[PDB]
């Protein structure tokens, strides 16, 4: 550790500082709520009737896993666009007021 | 829920307002949470701590070396055990034999302790602070010189360093 | 509150003409204090934990900052040694270390309060014991264990809350005891040699005999020593009495406030962790979750700029505050050898 | 000649380092692509290389700042040592010091300068006494109800007769009235001695 | 009351010489669009 913080191969007598004593970790836990509902996917990209414009509409959504996956087979979207968010980590995180 | 991280999780005596999820410290990380399913609040502790040295008498004569962990008290957090633990008021320190003499510091440990490349191995002891004396004084009694000696010292003193200039454009 | 001119002093008017003059006729032996700075703490700081943490993509972005990491510890390493050579060159100007013998005859003077006490751990004087009461350190020791602040006793205690990021602070060379021991050593050889130690090989010399010396030096034959010894020791021992009793009642600021602007240092590194330099957010785990890496590196990037500015600013004050401690020490140094080991 | 001035070397080697250090800092990419403008001029086209030369101009700069903000404090210290050195140059160089340590350990009685690179070098010349001797003493001396002080010297004693001698050098001399001084009578000296 | 105290008018430019310094260094973009908050705030929408 000397030597390479020294970028050199020979170290003079003295006593030097090296890194503070690590610790490395031993396993990796996950820890979601309990929940076991899926989300509505199909009544709101698969709805019958959709809101005009100017009184667009506004659904509340809660306690189901959010899967969307599903929306793999029946599903086409032409934009998809996500900010403040990456798509590729939408599948680790949980989610407040949807 | 989402958040990751590294550390030690323990039982907390924090209780939280049942509109609260986690906790932050003033270097605004977090410190603890609720769990999500047992709604038990953890603390968070890193996992890292502890500063180190390393006592080397030169690679040019030996790589042999000491270990000082200046946080660690034995009566462990340390890489190896070997043997040669001497326990200081600066650390527990690995590698080095204790002995009972005292000589000038050689390679300063700190604390009043230092170390040496003796006998080969690394040695480590208090620091002398000089022979003993004792003046002969009574209320009646004078020392008076009855020679002398001329003596000539070096005193060494910079008086320069070198003048540079630097063109910011061309760096 | 009132506001008003400051006056600058008393007025007075010397009764001068072309043919008087004022002689005294009596005189006061008068003992005064001065306090002088000599060391400040000496404190290390690992990078790597400062900025990132345990972090594992921080760590990797920061090895294009490498040179600079080296170059604070450079700087900071410098100071710490300066630290120790400091206290060697005002301490450990003799190296014989004298004792005074049993006979505490010193033709009427009481050196008891400023002599060492065999009574205590450490061989401390009575004074030395005042004064170091009436410094409050923040390090009781140097060995603060992992277990010891493990759960939320981290972030409220302060040293634990900077010891989680890296910063580290380091022993002095010469405990206390020794430094006791120095000064033990230069009473002892004061007392007994008057100013032959400092000079060569300690000559004794009875210490009524040194202080008429000592008489002759400013003026005044010996006679006016000899004649008056038992009213100079009377007053010697009287104004050493009253130095002991005004420190025991009530100040040392100057020697406070290196520990509290040293402390205050420290914490301020500690609080400036809470800055987002322009990014989204303080934590680096609220980035890398929720971000991925080509784009969480920006904002990665934004916080290692900001906290090695911090590291930055840091380092250049302590070099500023390093070299006025110099200065002091050498001030001390200095009226050490020509105040303590001989008569100015 | 045999074997060191280690306090003038160091000046030469802190200095070197420094400008080593600002030349081996352009290899930093400070969050930029590349640390080379000209991988990043070629490949690259003005209105996004010059985000990536902005982030090489800031790094560099801070660079140089570091560099002159440590060059200014080590020439105050370096400002301070040549002061040190001048008062030392006109008192134990010019005249003869009376200050204890100051122009070596002794009594100070001359001085030598030397040129050495980057600095001075000072030969101090002083007195050091040597093979010391126990004498008994008094403070004064009782004759006829009179009490004799010495002028410039100490009362001594071999045993037997008393001296009165310098303080330095051991020289004892008869006790006459051309050597001391007479006040006040033989009732308030604590250690008066008859002779 | 002839011809100085040069030592003592040099501690005075120094300072005012800083003061000024401070003052023309905020015509500087640091790599922004322009160094007026004006310009920006107008023409620029907050994010
Ligand atoms: C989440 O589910 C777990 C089980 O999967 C529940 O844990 C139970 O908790 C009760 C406490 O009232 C225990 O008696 C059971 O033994 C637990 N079950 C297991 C398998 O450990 C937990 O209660 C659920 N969460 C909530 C809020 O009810
Ligand atoms: C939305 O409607 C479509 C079409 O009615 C449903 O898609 C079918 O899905 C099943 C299972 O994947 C397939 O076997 C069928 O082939 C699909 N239909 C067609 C016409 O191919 C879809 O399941 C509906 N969404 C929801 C949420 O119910
Ligand atoms: C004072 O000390 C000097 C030594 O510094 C003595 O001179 C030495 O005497 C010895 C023995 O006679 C010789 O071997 C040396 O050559 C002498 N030294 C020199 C430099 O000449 C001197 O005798 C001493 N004087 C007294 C009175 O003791
Ligand atoms: C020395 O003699 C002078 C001359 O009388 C004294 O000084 C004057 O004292 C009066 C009253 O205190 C003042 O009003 C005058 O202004 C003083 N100065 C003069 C008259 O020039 C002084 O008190 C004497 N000093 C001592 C020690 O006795
Ligand atoms: C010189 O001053 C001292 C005081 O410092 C005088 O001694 C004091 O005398 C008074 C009255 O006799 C006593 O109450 C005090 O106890 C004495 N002080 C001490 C410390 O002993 C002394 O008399 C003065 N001398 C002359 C010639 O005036
Ligand atoms: C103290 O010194 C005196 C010198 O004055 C010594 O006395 C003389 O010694 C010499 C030689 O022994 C004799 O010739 C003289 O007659 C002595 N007396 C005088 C008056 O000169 C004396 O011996 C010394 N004492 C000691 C203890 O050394
Ligand atoms: C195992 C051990 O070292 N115990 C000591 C104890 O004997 C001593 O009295 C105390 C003083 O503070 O320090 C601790
Ligand atoms: C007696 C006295 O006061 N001082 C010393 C004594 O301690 C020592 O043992 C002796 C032998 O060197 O010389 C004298
Ligand atoms: C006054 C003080 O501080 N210490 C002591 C005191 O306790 C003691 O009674 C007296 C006589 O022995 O000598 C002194
Ligand atoms: C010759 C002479 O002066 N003798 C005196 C003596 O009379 C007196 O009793 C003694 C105590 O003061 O001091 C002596
Ligand atoms: C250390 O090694 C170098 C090269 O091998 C050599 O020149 C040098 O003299 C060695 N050190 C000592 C103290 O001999
Ligand atoms: C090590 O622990 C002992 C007792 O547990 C304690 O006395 C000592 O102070 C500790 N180490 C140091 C040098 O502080
Ligand atoms: C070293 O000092 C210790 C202190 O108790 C003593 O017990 C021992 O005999 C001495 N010699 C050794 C152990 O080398
Ligand atoms: C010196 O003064 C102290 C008071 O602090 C007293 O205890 C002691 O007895 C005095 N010494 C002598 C020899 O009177
Ligand atoms: C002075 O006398 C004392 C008392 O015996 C002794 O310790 C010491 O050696 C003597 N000093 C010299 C220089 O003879
Ligand atoms: C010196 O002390 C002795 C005790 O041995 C005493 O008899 C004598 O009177 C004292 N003399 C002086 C001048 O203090
Ligand atoms: C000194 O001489 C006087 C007068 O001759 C005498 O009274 C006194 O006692 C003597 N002192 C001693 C100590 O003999």
């Amino acid at each position: 550790e000397t030597k390479c913080t020294l970028k050199s191969f020979t170290v003079e007598k003295g006593i030097y500082q090296t890194s503070n004593f690590r610790v490395q970790p031993t396993e990796s836990i996950v820890r979601f709520p309990n929940i076991t509902n899926l989300c509505p996917f199909g009544e709101v990209f698969n709805a019958t009737r959709f809101a005009s414009v100017y009184a667009w509409n506004r659904k509340r959504i809660s306690n189901c896993v959010a899967d969307y996956s599903v929306l793999y087979n029946s599903a086409s979207f032409s934009t998809f666009k996500c900010y403040g968010v990456s798509p590729t980590k939408l599948n680790d995180l949980c989610f407040t007021n949807v | 829920n989402g958040l990751t991280g590294t550390g030690v999780l323990t039982e907390s005596n924090k209780k939280f307002l049942p509109f609260q999820q986690f906790g932050r410290d003033i270097a605004d990380t977090t410190d603890a949470v609720r769990d999500p399913q047992t709604l038990e609040i953890l603390d968070i502790t890193p996992c890292s701590f502890g500063g180190v040295s390393v006592i080397t008498p030169g690679t040019n004569t030996s790589n042999q070396v000491a270990v000082l962990y200046q946080d660690v008290n034995c009566t462990w957090r340390v890489y190896s055990t070997g043997s040669n633990v001497f326990q200081t008021r600066a650390g527990c320190l690995i590698g080095a034999e204790h002995v009972n003499n005292s000589y000038e510091c050689d390679i300063p440990i700190g604390a009043g302790i230092c170390a040496s490349y003796q006998t080969q191995s690394i040695i480590a002891y208090t620091m002398s602070l000089g022979a003993e004396n004792s003046v002969a004084y009574s209320n009646n009694s004078i020392a008076i010189p009855t020679n002398f000696t001329i003596s000539v010292t070096t005193e060494i003193l910079p008086v320069s360093m070198t003048k540079t200039s630097v063109d910011c454009t061309m760096y | 509150i009132i506001a008003y001119t400051m006056s600058l002093g008393a007025e007075n008017s010397v009764a001068y003409s072309n043919n008087s003059i004022a002689i005294p006729t009596n005189f006061t032996i008068s003992v005064t204090t001065e306090i002088l700075p000599v060391s400040m703490t000496k404190t290390s700081v690992d990078c790597t934990m400062y900025i990132c943490g345990d972090s594992t993509e921080c760590s990797n972005l920061l090895l294009q900052y490498g040179s600079f990491c080296t170059q604070l510890n450079r700087a900071l390493t410098g100071i710490a040694v300066e630290q120790d050579k400091n206290t060697q060159e005002v301490f450990a100007q003799v190296k014989q270390i004298y004792k005074t013998p049993p006979i505490k005859d010193f033709g009427g003077f009481n050196f008891s309060q400023i002599l060492p006490d065999p009574s205590k751990p450490s061989k401390r004087s009575f004074i030395e014991d005042l004064l170091f009461n009436k410094v409050t350190l923040a390090d009781a020791g140097f060995i603060k264990q992992y277990g010891d602040c493990l759960g939320d006793i981290a972030a409220r205690d302060l040293i634990c809350a900077q010891k989680f990021n890296g910063l580290t602070v380091l022993p002095p060379l010469l405990t206390d005891e020794m430094i006791a021991q120095y000064t033990s050593a230069l009473l002892a050889g004061t007392i007994t040699s008057g100013w032959t130690f400092g000079a060569g090989a300690a000559l004794q010399i009875p210490f009524a005999m040194q202080m008429a010396y000592r008489f002759n030096g400013i003026g005044v034959t010996q006679n006016v020593l000899y004649e008056n010894q038992k009213l100079i020791a009377n007053q010697f021992n009287s104004a050493i009495g009253k130095i002991q009793d005004s420190l025991s009642s009530t100040a040392l600021g100057k020697l406070q406030d290196v520990v509290n602007q040293n402390a205050q240092a420290l914490n301020t590194l500690v609080k400036q962790l809470s800055s987002n330099f322009g990014a989204i957010s303080s934590v680096l785990n609220d980035i890398l979750s929720r971000l991925d890496p080509p784009e969480a590196e920006v904002q990665i990037d934004r916080l290692i700029t900001g906290r090695l500015q911090s590291l930055q600013t840091y380092v250049t004050q302590q070099l500023i505050r390093a070299a006025e401690i110099r200065a002091s020490a050498n001030l001390a140094a200095t009226k050490m050898s020509e105040c303590v080991l001989g008569q100015s | 000649s045999s074997t060191a001035l280690g306090k003038l070397q160091d000046v030469v080697n802190q200095n070197a380092q420094a400008l080593n250090t600002l030349v081996k800092q352009l290899s930093s990419n400070f969050g930029a692509i590349s640390s080379v403008l000209n991988d990043i001029l070629s490949r690259l086209d003005p209105p996004e290389a010059e985000v990536q030369i902005d982030r090489l101009i800031t790094g560099r700069l801070q660079s140089l700042q570091t560099y002159v903000t440590q060059q200014l404090i080590r020439a105050a210290e370096i400002r301070a040592s040549a002061n040190l050195a001048a008062t030392k140059m006109s008192e134990c160089v010019l005249g003869q010091s009376k200050r204890v340590d100051f122009c070596g350990k002794g009594y100070h009685l001359m001085s030598f300068p030397q040129s050495a690179p980057h600095g001075v070098v000072f030969l101090h010349v002083t007195y050091v006494p040597a093979q010391e001797k126990n004498f008994t003493t008094a403070p004064a001396i009782c004759h006829d109800g009179k009490a004799h002080f010495p002028r410039e010297g100490v009362f001594v004693s071999n045993g037997t007769h008393w001296f009165v001698t310098q303080r330095n050098f051991y020289e004892p001399q008869i006790i006459t009235t051309d050597n001391t001084f007479v006040s006040g009578n033989c009732d308030v000296v604590i250690g008066i001695v008859n002779n």
